[PDB]
């Protein structure tokens, strides 16, 4: 049945941890499509998915693909996996009371590059935003002190979610590498990482 | 995990009935003293084809429409690992546990008397905390609770 | 003030089917040709005793379930002045209407099958444009468009 | 019988504007809710009434004297009314998208004291500061501002509301003034003001 359907038996039989060193194209796409339908197929609990991308229409064209469901699975991208799981419903848990809720994400305005700092613009000015250096980002060390310090977003997200699906995994910084291996060491998760190695 | 407790204000025969549970539970007594009318407040509270018709005159405390029928249920939570169903209430709930409350639930129901339109308007909630509890979101028909449980009624 | 329009998309044995409308409509034709299947679309729009089943499986075009069921309805709304209704609609509306399309109104309904709970959910929207159509605000069995109209179905 | 139930078919059944000389306090609560459900009984159409007060206290307490009310009829606060009222669903229609929608009033920082500062910090900083003139409101004059401007806004609180209650007018600015007067003389609102008989 030759390499392309045996690499498809290899990739579809095993529900480990799946590191993907693909090339430029060659359907991605669709190997993910059939990867969550798999998943989606051989799950019979109330467990759930988050498809992780970097460009919107890309999981728009993947949530047109898979249709309606109510099982409550996440298709989006990291920023908004970032602002609606993470941050938004437990930053008054992690940051006390005195924290505010809501939030307007604007990262164009405030470059300023240290961490209380940021801690005061977001209690004093209440916006959200970045640092200075492009290395490192000011919202993923939130979401990483977020999950360190409150309780019950690390039981929502060791509950909801069973396998985080992660596309586009080498335009990425080494606070979302440490956030994801905080997801996948700590509270087990199983992890999916595609993504092309150089090539521009 | 658990149930804990049960109050039932100002509904059928119940003035302010506080009612100590857990799993397994059996109700026993004589006739015409309020059996069904136990059974009936957990189909108002945790089934949808009861709550989707509201409230009548005859839901009230000596038919008098001015009280508010509140119905109040705790789950305990306290063994978050080796237990399914504490996964499958967190997964849906989201937002209103705290930290400093991560081992009680309450959920609740409300009922005001409308005495224009003569309707019972059923407002459910939930929450960690007595005070601020929340209510529960939800789109069209369905909000998130009947995501969770799901109720059998069996009666010959 | 005026009914203008309605579109009805992917009911009972309408696929995409519009309608010019007024006050005082008067349908005919053959039968088992759907002039109750109109009324039906009536009666899930602006009625809740209907609108609170939900869809079956047999309320979708050819029994596919795969469609969203639409039901768009238009308002004139062009006589703010002298009439009561148009005051009726604008008091409950508040926060969807627009000083540049003031004199238009739409009442829309969504349906997308679950096919696993077996179940169409009815998701209500109001708006005065085509795009950007808020959702009804709404509390419990009780949303914002049963406050403005009243619908009387008689049948012998 | 005679001039007793007179006297009572005079100031009850009135359907004008009133304007009684009388003090602060002593009673004046329980003549005010015997006015609202007098109103709330001889009124048979949709239309709905507002009640404006200063502190939370009196706020609750007269939300326990009437109880329960399913006709749209609002008792609250100034601000609260000025907010949930006029502001929130209008400004999007009335100075475009670029707008915030959620807002916090949070006056503990900022200390500007002019509006066109007032204007660019909410639309840059998205948040709302105050005058160091303390005989000044900002938020009273955004809504008469964008009262003149939208059409939508006249037309649903010409649709809806129908009398305002106003209590504890002896502390009051000229902004406050100005809007009930435009509320008053084109869109056709009675107004109930309370006062005192020397200074106070
Ligand atoms: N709204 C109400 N206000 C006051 N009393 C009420 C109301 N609704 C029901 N009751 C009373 O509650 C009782 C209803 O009897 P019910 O059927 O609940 O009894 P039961 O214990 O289930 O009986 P059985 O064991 O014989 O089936 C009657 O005494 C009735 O008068
Ligand atoms: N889900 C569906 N899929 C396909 N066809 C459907 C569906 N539901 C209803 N129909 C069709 O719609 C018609 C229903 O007849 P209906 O009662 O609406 O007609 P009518 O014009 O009111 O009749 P009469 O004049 O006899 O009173 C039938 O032809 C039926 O086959
Ligand atoms: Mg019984
Ligand atoms: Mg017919």
């Amino acid at each position: 049945m030759i390499e392309d359907e045996m690499s498809r038996e290899q990739i579809i039989k095993d529900g480990g941890n799946i590191l993907v060193t693909a090339g430029a194209g060659s359907g991605k796409t669709t190997i993910l499509v059939s990867k969550i339908e798999a998943d989606l197929k051989e799950n019979k609990t109330h467990y759930s998915i988050a498809a992780v991308t970097f460009t919107n229409k890309a999981a728009k064209e993947i949530e047109g693909r898979l249709g309606y469901s109510s099982r409550g699975n996440f298709i989006g991208t990291n920023d908004g996996f970032v602002e609606s799981e993470i941050i938004r419903p437990f930053i008054k848990d992690a940051f006390g009371n005195d924290y505010p809720d809501n939030f307007t994400a604007e990262y164009f305005d405030n470059q300023f590059a240290s961490y209380d700092k940021g801690l005061q613009v977001l209690k004093y000015q209440n916006i959200l935003g970045t640092y200075s250096n492009p290395k490192k980002n000011f919202k993923f060390q939130l979401a990483l002190d977020i999950l360190k310090k409150s309780l019950v977003a690390r039981q929502y997200i060791f509950s909801k979610y069973f396998k985080i699906f992660i596309d586009e995994y080498q335009d990425s910084d080494k606070d979302m590498h440490n956030l994801f291996m905080y997801l996948k060491d700590q509270l087990k998760i199983k992890l999916f990482i595609v993504g092309d190695p150089k090539q521009s | 995990m658990k149930f804990s407790n049960i109050t039932i204000k100002n509904f059928r025969n119940f003035e302010k009935v506080n009612i100590n549970l857990d799993n397994k539970n059996v109700i026993f007594g004589m006739n015409d003293i309020g059996k069904t009318n136990f059974l009936y407040a957990l189909r108002f509270l945790l089934d949808k084809e009861i709550r989707k018709f509201g409230f009548n005159k005859s839901d009230y405390h000596k038919h008098d429409t001015s009280k508010k029928i509140e119905i109040i249920l705790t789950l305990d939570l306290s063994n978050y690992e080796k237990d399914e169903d504490t996964k499958k209430l967190i997964s849906v709930v989201k937002g209103a546990r705290t930290s400093a409350n991560a081992d009680v639930f309450y959920i609740a129901l409300e009922s005001k008397y409308d005495d224009k339109e003569l309707y019972g308007n059923i407002i459910l909630k939930w929450g960690s905390e007595l005070d601020n509890l929340i209510d529960i979101p939800g789109r069209g028909n369905i909000n998130a609770l009947d995501n969770v449980f799901k109720v059998i009624y069996i009666n010959p």
